[PDB]
């Protein structure tokens, strides 16, 4: 009786139920596992606080309109001031971390939508300015509020147009990228396993984001008659199998 | 090995057609799953879309100008092209760089073959074959200044002597700072507010220095160096999806404004053929 | 000194040949591999993977609704898309295959095609989908589109259908490039019976599509994209 | 014959005939069976 | 005559290729080798000798007083030097480590900073040392210094005290030249409680600090160095 | 509720030493569980015993 | 292999993969165990 469709996810202290999901993607075949000696350069013994920190963390809630655009996280800035895991961040040096993304968005057998929930490694963002502008810092790490791709352009920050997925590629391909649809008459939750993916073996937690979560409506939202027009859709993610490595004297950044 | 098997009539409870995208599969149907097939073979190994062979061919990644001319009296050598140098990098044209960012980190050989001809604009005389000195100036590592610095010494550098007409051909391992290079990068150096964002900051490979070893004739001669590029012994990890708008600037991902539509409208309805 | 003769050919460069160089460093190290999960040894690995279609092409700037296929209440007999098939060009060209396909000269095997629908749950719909070999013109109605390659959809639970294009050719391979000669075929769809909403519902449902390639498929001499130029060199 | 001491130096490497694309075109956590229904 | 083609690259001169050459003084016979001691083999032998630091750089023209580090008797809390570690610049540029290192483009590995006091034998005091990785700023207090690696140096019959960095790094190698993204941190020092004088003594005393490679250290890609150059060629 | 409606909601224990919490997010913070109401109609939360001394009075 | 006669006339020479950094770094007569006190 079990079903690609119940689900359970308990991680930490901490427990997740969905009983309309979708199978679940793991990035590139692969489950996040620590950091092995034979790749391992820092000579550090590096602090795996487990439990306090490989929980889930439920970021504020969006809402889905007839007009969204779509949104984007970044990690592991979306989680720089979730619990001990945010502490962690700021006071190493050096930290490592997979990820267990939920992605949570339920209607009724009237309504109609589909969000693509995707996750890319290195999403570098282009400056709307076109040239060379870069992006500066601040509008690459908004935090648990993640990049709302239907505000405005502002000076420094990135392009927010949809077709071109903020970097000069098409919509339409997003999906060589590990990713899952939320389809209202299918899947309630998306859940995505990302392992950790860098070309270094450990980096810096504050300069360097390693993947962008992205959900993005794709068929607009159309609700039943007379229904509100709107859902909310609520993202949880749970840090896993982190690693923090060069403890002192906690990182001051930007803004 | 086959292509496809032999396959009849089909009147089942076991539909391999019906699925759920939604899981995020591409589930592997075939041609006999849904019509009678017949048996073919595949006859075929797809030796020609390894990534090695993909990468593997000389592309032209640069084209620079320096001349030799009388320096009497130039206050500014690299300004003249008396010895111009170039940033090396591997996205200034774009034929070879749409091709590289299909993947995110990329690790590989070099072999870089270096072309040089000459012009004469100036209605002239005899030419004296000119030598081309190409060197390697890796970052921390004093660059040149005239035309004829101590730099040119280059007695811990690499340098290659070649003749204008000819070329020079050598190669360079993977001399990148990680386990491979990032075709992208969502970083910064370091978390400062105003510091430049994109890979420009890991793209530091310093830069390579060209110029002629003869002293001038009477006439001026304009020499164009062209840099090829083959990548040898690639790996390649995490695809991505295709660049679509074009390219502003090395390093960044910046497309420009009030681009053209890449999609094609049609010429008629949803429903024209 | 051992006696020689140089051939026709000698000092050439030719981009594409592989000899042995000397190494600029002799000596040096690189740095240490480590693991990254992902890694791509061949495009075919790759153009497997399906990815959407913008196959409502009528618009007039690129727009996600390109992407759209819509579909209407109570039509009976009609027709939903039409399309021809010359994946390097048209509707498929932006789509990773298109994308890919373009770095050929020739192409041969079964394309995959699926169609995923969003209407609303309480809804149902039968839907027709044809291949018509090369030979015949883009089908004009149903009848005439389903005496060719066809599956009848049934929008259920099982939220896609998947399609495939079977390789039907004389010749063994296919230019990329739109070729006559070489020329694959149509595809269209239609309503089996029609979409029906429930109650409280009402306007357009949309169905998204894919393309990937079968593991049929064949991709052979490499050439340069039409999809990229420029004019001047980029700098920093 | 290699006629340098560098790996470097050495030609293109020889075609992977590695190839598995289910990395890319598979990554669910449930194995799915072509023919058994995708949710159950 | 046996039938050859030349590739592209022949007849160039690369000075870092190495290959057969006819010799001119064919039968020569050179004088034979005595022994004598003190062989290199590597440069990685000799960066793991320590040289003393020119940390007290303040002065305006090269003085010895320049690697004499000085202490006041009775400060409490206070910070005794500071520095960052660029090896390839700075105090560490003049070193024999750092005169090596710019010889290569990249170095990794750990380093050996060591300090020898040399006050009156009756005098005593404790003063901390602190590496603090990459990611903070140079610490500005003690408290803040501690938190990183550090040593609490008491000062007694054994003269100096050899405080590591181990390598603390993302990326497994680091540019000489100064990188930012490649930047190793800083090292400050700072009194643990206070020097303190006997009877009939007077004045500062100095710690002598040295620099040296651990044997987990790598530098490679040779280059030329900025320490050197000239306008003319010299002549007898 | 009506079998064609849905909800998702979170139960939170907080473990003694905290307030209250005031908000999800101080909620979420501490033992949770996301209910997904469905066919499956009761969620059972369990109150693990967190707790320094093995002995709690009942007043 | 060498085409020519004499040993001048042959290509560099290889890694010594020698490597003693003691006799610059720790000439003392009497040896020093890392641990044990340095002057007793
Ligand atoms: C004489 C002589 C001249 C030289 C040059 C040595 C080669 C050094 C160049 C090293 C390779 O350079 C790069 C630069 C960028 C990238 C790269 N950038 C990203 C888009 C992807 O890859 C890769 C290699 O050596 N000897």
């Amino acid at each position: 009786g079990y079903s690609d469709r119940v689900q359970q996810i308990t991680l930490g202290n901490s427990t997740i139920t969905t009983q309309e999901a979708a199978n679940a993607v793991v990035c590139y075949a692969e489950w996040p596992e620590y950091l092995p000696d034979v790749d391992a350069s820092d000579v550090n013994k590096t602090s795996k606080p487990d439990t306090s920190v490989c929980r889930f963390y439920t970021l504020d809630s969006k809402t889905w309109t007839t007009g969204s655009k779509g949104w984007c996280w970044k990690l592991p800035d979306a989680l720089k001031d979730m619990g001990v895991f945010g502490q962690n961040m700021f006071f190493h040096s050096l930290g490592r971390s997979g990820y267990t993304v939920h992605v949570q968005c339920n209607a009724t057998k009237f309504h109609s939508g589909c969000l693509l929930v995707v996750v890319i490694p290195e999403h570098q963002l282009a400056s709307h300015e076109g040239g060379n502008v870069s992006v500066k810092y601040t509008f690459t790490h908004p935090g648990e509020r993640g990049i709302d791709l239907s505000s405005a352009n502002e000076v420094g920050g990135p392009v927010k147009d949809v077709l071109y997925n903020m970097n000069g590629t098409l919509l339409g391909n997003l999906l060589i990228f590990p990713h899952q649809f939320i389809n209202l008459r299918t899947n309630n939750t998306a859940t995505i396993v990302i392992p950790y993916i860098n070309s270094v073996p450990i980096d810096s937690m504050t300069r360097h984001n390693n993947v962008s979560l992205m959900v993005i409506p794709i068929a607009p939202l159309t609700v039943p008659t007379g229904a509100t027009p709107s859902l909310p859709i609520t993202v949880t993610i749970a840090p896993m199998c982190t690693e923090f490595s060069g403890i002192r004297s906690k990182s001051i950044v930007p803004q | 090995t086959v292509a496809s098997i032999s396959s009849g009539p089909k009147h089942t409870q076991k539909v391999p057609i019906l699925t759920a995208n939604e899981t995020g599969a591409t589930m592997p149907v075939l041609p006999s799953d849904s019509i009678e097939t017949r048996t073919t073979y595949m006859h075929f190994n797809g030796s020609e879309t390894d990534v090695e062979c993909f990468l593997g061919r000389a592309a032209c990644v640069h084209v620079t100008e320096i001349q030799n001319k009388d320096a009497t009296g130039i206050d500014n050598h690299r300004e003249a092209k008396l010895f111009n140098d170039w940033k090396i990098n591997l996205s200034s044209l774009v034929q070879l760089r749409k091709k590289l960012e299909l993947f995110t980190y990329v690790r590989f050989d070099s072999e870089y073959t270096i072309l040089a001809t000459a012009s004469q604009p100036d209605s002239a005389n005899y030419s004296s074959n000119l030598v081309v000195q190409a060197m390697y100036v890796p970052p921390g590592a004093p660059n040149p200044k005239e035309w004829d610095d101590y730099t040119w010494q280059s007695a811990s550098n690499p340098s290659v002597f070649f003749k204008v007409g000819d070329t020079s051909r050598f190669s360079v391992p993977y001399v990148g700072l990680a386990s491979a290079y990032n075709c992208f990068y969502d970083g910064y150096s370091h978390d400062d507010a105003e510091t430049q964002y994109g890979i420009t900051v890991l793209s530091h490979m310093g830069s390579m220095a060209f110029r002629i070893v003869n002293e001038h004739d009477e006439h001026k001669t304009l020499v164009k160096i062209r840099v090829y590029h083959r990548a040898k012994h690639v790996e390649a990890w995490i695809p991505r999806a295709p660049r679509a708008l074009p390219y502003t600037s090395i390093g960044r991902t910046n497309y420009p404004k009030n681009t053209e539509p890449v999609i094609k409208k049609r010429k008629g309805d949803i429903k024209s053929y | 000194g051992l006696p020689t003769t140089t051939l026709p050919g000698s000092g050439q460069f030719l981009t594409t040949d592989d000899r042995q160089s000397p190494s600029a460093l002799p000596n040096y190290e690189p740095t240490p591999r480590i693991h990254i999960p992902g890694k791509v040894h061949n495009l075919l690995e790759i153009i497997q993977v399906d990815t959407l279609i913008p196959m409502n092409n009528t618009h007039t700037k690129d727009e996600v609704n390109s992407y759209l296929i819509p579909l209407n209440a109570n039509r009976q007999n009609e027709q939903v898309f039409g399309t021809n098939l010359f994946i390097g060009d048209g509707v498929f060209k932006t789509t990773l295959l298109g994308e890919i396909v373009q770095y050929y000269t020739h192409w041969s095997g079964s394309l995959r095609f699926s169609l995923m629908y969003t209407g609303p749950a309480l809804s149902s719909a039968k839907l027709i989908l044809a291949y018509t070999p090369p030979g015949a013109r883009g089908p004009q109605d149903r009848r005439e589109a389903m005496l060719g390659t066809h599956v009848v959809w049934d929008i259920g639970l099982q939220s896609t259908i998947v399609m495939t294009i079977p390789w039907t050719s004389g010749v063994q391979f296919r230019y990329t490039d739109p070729d006559t000669y070489t020329s694959a075929g149509f595809l269209s769809c239609w309503y089996q019976t029609s979409l029906i909403l429930p109650p409280e519902t009402t306007g357009q449902v949309y169905l998204l599509s894919f393309i990937s390639a079968c593991p049929d498929f064949k991709l052979r001499l490499m050439k340069d994209t039409q999809t990229i130029s420029q004019t001047v060199a980029l700098t920093e | 014959i290699n006629y340098y001491k560098d790996a470097a130096s050495t030609s293109s490497a020889g075609q992977s005939l590695s190839m598995d694309p289910s990395k890319f075109t598979e990554p669910v956590k449930d194995l799915m069976l072509k023919g058994a229904p995708a949710l159950n």
